[PDB]
């Protein structure tokens, strides 16, 4: 690990050139030294607070909400130094980390970083206020390149069907508890409480992790498969039969 | 429908059922068969004659080993109330925990009025591994027999 710290009491221009030291180190380790690099850029919203501060010193024109006109090509100057190349045996993965102000996703730092990058993770507040770690909201989170990261040869051949089935029984479970608060408790049928047994056991066995518990991918799906056995076989309709007859019964 | 699968080797439910009948074997001393001195009792006609009086099944089972292969159709027994009828819905390949000597044991201590039909209400390998399914399938369905088997084959 190389660690480029840059504090708030430090000058505002060192924060501008910090994510170009961390990528020039990364574009050396992967495209000259053939490693798989992961870049973490913590608080990229403070990058756009310094790029607004540098540009205001030069009396330049502000665009959307005070940020400069050239911020779309200045975020992409950072993000688009990534990906695998042909010929070299290295790759660069980037995980920038933002702070949406007052939980507004429509701010220009998340609106323009969702124009260049390929997904979201959405650390949620309503899961933090009920003491869950990590508080990841899987309903608005996405990764647009999930289809070229899983399957045979990468993880296992049941990854793509466990994932979008847990995503369906967490989506229905969030509708049941949204509707049972507004209509009442006695309207639940017996299949209907089952999507709440999942929702409680999904947030305690899958999403709750503990900050030093390192699960590999083979023990995230074996946690995920004993959560799909909460349902019977006839109710898992997002999972095909040719993989239900190999992994489901235990 | 109660075809409890025989084990290649000896069936372990034949063994533990047969020693249960010998627990009502009250020798004249008043003290039950305990410890490895339980094999050497001079059990005369004085002591087996209440055993067939106390245990109804050693009187029942002799009336079905003899009177079913020999096929005496005039027999005034009841076979509907000895072995219940397993009513599961079709289409689902479903084996049970309890084999036929066990469901001929539990059926003996029920009321006589109910002993003919055992219908499936919840089972963990067909209706999920959920308590919300268990509480939804067995509520409001009359008298029922819950039976479960843990990790140590108990």
């Amino acid at each position: 690990v190389c660690l480029f710290l840059n504090l708030a009491n430090d000058p505002t221009i060192e924060r501008i050139i910090t994510p170009r030291l961390a990528l020039t180190t990364a574009e050396f380790l992967a495209y000259q030294c053939e490693k798989h690099v992961l870049v973490i850029l913590t608080d990229m919203s403070s990058y756009a607070e310094a790029l607004r501060e540098v540009s205001a010193a030069r009396e330049e024109v502000p665009g959307r909400r005070g940020f400069p006109g050239y911020m779309y090509t200045d975020l992409a100057t950072i993000y688009e130094r990534a990906g695998r190349v042909e010929g070299r045996n290295g790759s660069i993965t980037q995980i920038p980390i933002l702070t949406m102000p007052n939980d507004d996703i429509t701010h220009p730092i998340p609106d323009l970083t969702g124009y260049i990058t390929e997904g979201q993770i959405y650390v949620d507040r309503q899961l933090h206020n009920r003491q869950i770690y990590p508080p990841i909201n899987v309903l608005p989170s996405l990764s647009r390149l999930m289809k070229s990261a899983i399957g045979e040869g990468m993880t296992r051949k049941d990854h793509a069907d466990v994932s979008n089935q847990l995503y369906a029984c967490y989506a229905i479970g969030k509708d049941v508890q949204a509707m049972k608060a507004v209509v009442g408790e006695e309207a639940l049928t017996s299949d209907d409480l089952l999507y709440l047994e999942f929702l409680q056991k999904f947030e305690r066995n899958f999403i709750a992790q503990g900050p030093y518990e390192n699960r590999t991918v083979y023990e995230t799906l074996d946690i995920g498969w004993q959560l799909l056995r909460i349902f019977p076989k006839e109710m898992l309709k997002r999972i095909p039969q040719s993989t239900l007859s190999e992994f489901y019964p235990r | 429908g109660w075809t409890g699968k025989e084990a290649p080797g000896p069936n372990p439910r034949v063994q533990v059922l047969a020693a249960q009948l010998l627990s009502d074997m009250k020798l004249q001393d008043g003290k039950r068969l305990l410890g490895p001195q339980w094999l050497d009792y001079d059990c005369d006609r004085a002591v087996i004659e209440d055993w067939v009086f106390r245990v109804p099944h050693v009187a029942i089972f002799l009336s079905v080993v003899i009177c079913k292969g020999f096929l005496v159709l005039c027999s005034s027994l009841d076979l509907t109330t000895l072995v219940p009828e397993r009513q599961v819905d079709q289409g689902r390949g479903f084996e049970s925990i309890l084999d036929v000597l066990s469901v001929m044991y539990i059926n003996a201590q029920l009321p006589r009025e109910q002993r003919h039909r055992w219908r499936l209400l919840f089972s963990s390998e067909l209706h999920g591994h959920s308590f919300s399914q268990l509480c939804g399938h067995i509520t409001h369905r009359g008298p029922c027999v819950a039976v479960l088997e843990d990790h140590d084959k108990h």
